[PDB]
């Protein structure tokens, strides 16, 4: 499994 | 789970890099994030790093102050900075993005890394004793820079009436502090009472044994 | 960025009472994909930051079920049903739907608790300092409240000035008292030249005066 996260911690 | 690196004192100019061990979690499944704390009440997020591949993503305010890296083999992150100034003195965290139920948040934290950037040279403190129904007796923690010091009494074991006060600034520019304990009086000859003093910085570790005079 | 403005930026409630704090945002923290990522943290002294809830009101498991939290949009509230003493620190708001993640400045939460009267201690410096320059004599003020207190160092009966320092600590999170000590620095000579060191404590908790004293050289 790969990490994800809230998003305001990529540009996109 | 998320072991940080000792206290660091740097050079303006000069550039550092910290470290935060991971354990006891796939490493490679979760966001490593960078925090920074200036003062009191200050709270900065410095950016995040992919430990998979090393994809990074930064507060643009730090795009060229930090890069952070990672090691597969040992679990590790790092954060470098480059050109400090002493606007880079601070405490420096490394958070994990974990998941619970579908939902990503900080949940876990390592210590914290002080960072100091300063001219001046590293000094270890001297220790003194502070000599003794309630008694009190303590160590006092003398002359010594960059913080931060750490105070233990009888390794660990001793942990209820002790206050370690926050370091003052002495006119020579070195810090000191003194670590108190209130202890019953009839214990006072028959239980030993050491302060183990750690100065990472200077590699200094002392235990004093403070009895009465 | 978003600004993140907190309400109020201090407080001191009495263990027991509710406790609110307010958190505004420049802009909306409804993302496009439907969640609103408002984090509320929670600092205590010496201690790394610690998530409370996530998605403005959703707790981290093992956090106490006083802690609460509401709002939308660009408004939303921490609220503490029953304040603890272990509740003390620093409270921040953290907004996860805009790049890059930004916090408020933190919210000071203190507890008020009744008087309590320090016990006070003085200690001689050692010799082995001696041995060097310098003599430092301490007074102690342990587990008081409130936080002001008035420390008065006499030497042979003359008042010191400019010449002590103090260090207090913080709030301790089990009977939210504080504790200080007052160090009286001298070289050797000065400190050979007197023989009663005495420290006078003014509180709150103190119907008068209490001092604490030590003749030069009397174990």
């Amino acid at each position: 499994d790969r990490a994800d996260g809230q998003p305001a911690g990529d540009r996109a | 789970q998320l072991q940080q690196s000792g206290p660091e004192l740097v050079k303006p100019g000069a550039s550092v890099k910290i470290s935060c061990k991971a354990s006891g979690y796939s490493f490679t499944g979760y966001y490593m994030h960078w925090v920074k704390q200036s003062h009191v009440k200050s709270l900065e997020w410095i950016g995040r790093i992919d430990p998979y591949d090393g994809a990074t993503s930064y507060n643009q305010n730090f795009k060229d102050k930090a890069s952070l890296t990672v090691d597969k083999s040992s679990t590790t992150g790092f954060m470098e900075l480059h050109s400090l100034t002493s606007e880079d003195s601070a405490v420096y965290y490394c958070a994990r993005e974990g998941h619970w139920d579908g939902d990503w948040y900080f949940d876990v934290w390592g210590a914290g890394t002080t960072v100091t950037v300063s001219s001046a040279s590293t000094k270890g403190p001297s220790v003194f004793p502070l000599a003794p129904g309630t008694a009190a007796l303590g160590c006092l923690v003398k002359d010594y820079f960059p913080e931060p010091v750490t105070v233990s009494w009888n390794s660990g074991a001793l942990t209820s009436g002790v206050h370690t006060f926050p370091a003052v600034l002495q006119s020579s520019g070195l810090y000191s502090l003194s670590s108190v304990v209130t202890v019953p009086s009839s214990s006072l000859g028959t239980q030993t009472y050491i302060c183990n003093v750690n100065h990472k910085p200077s590699n200094t570790k002392v235990d004093k044994k403070v009895e009465p005079k | 960025d978003i600004v993140m403005t907190q309400t109020p930026l201090s407080l001191s409630v009495t263990i027991g009472q509710p406790a609110s704090i307010s958190c505004k945002s420049s802009q909306s923290l409804l993302h496009s994909n439907g969640k609103t990522y408002l984090n509320w943290l929670q600092q205590r002294p010496g201690q790394a930051p610690k998530i409370l809830m996530y998605l403005v009101s959703k707790l981290d498991p093992g956090i106490p079920d006083r802690f609460s939290g509401s709002g939308s949009e660009t408004d939303f509230t921490l609220k503490i049903s029953r304040v603890e003493a272990e509740d003390l620190g620093v409270y921040y708001c953290l907004q996860g739907t805009y790049y890059p993640f930004t916090f408020g400045s933190g919210t000071k939460l203190e507890i008020k608790r009744t008087v309590a009267a320090p016990s006070v201690f003085i200690f001689p410096p050692s010799d082995e300092q001696l041995k060097s320059g310098t003599a430092s004599v301490v007074c102690l003020l342990n587990n008081f409240y409130p936080r002001e207190a008035k420390v008065q160092w006499k030497v042979d009966n003359a008042l010191q000035s400019g010449n002590s320092q103090e260090s207090v600590t913080e709030q301790d999170s089990k009977d939210s008292t504080y504790s200080l000590s007052s160090t009286l620095t001298l070289s050797k000579a000065d400190y050979e030249k007197h023989k009663v060191y005495a420290c006078e404590v003014t509180h709150q908790g103190l119907s008068s005066p209490v001092t604490k004293s030590f003749n030069r050289g009397e174990c």
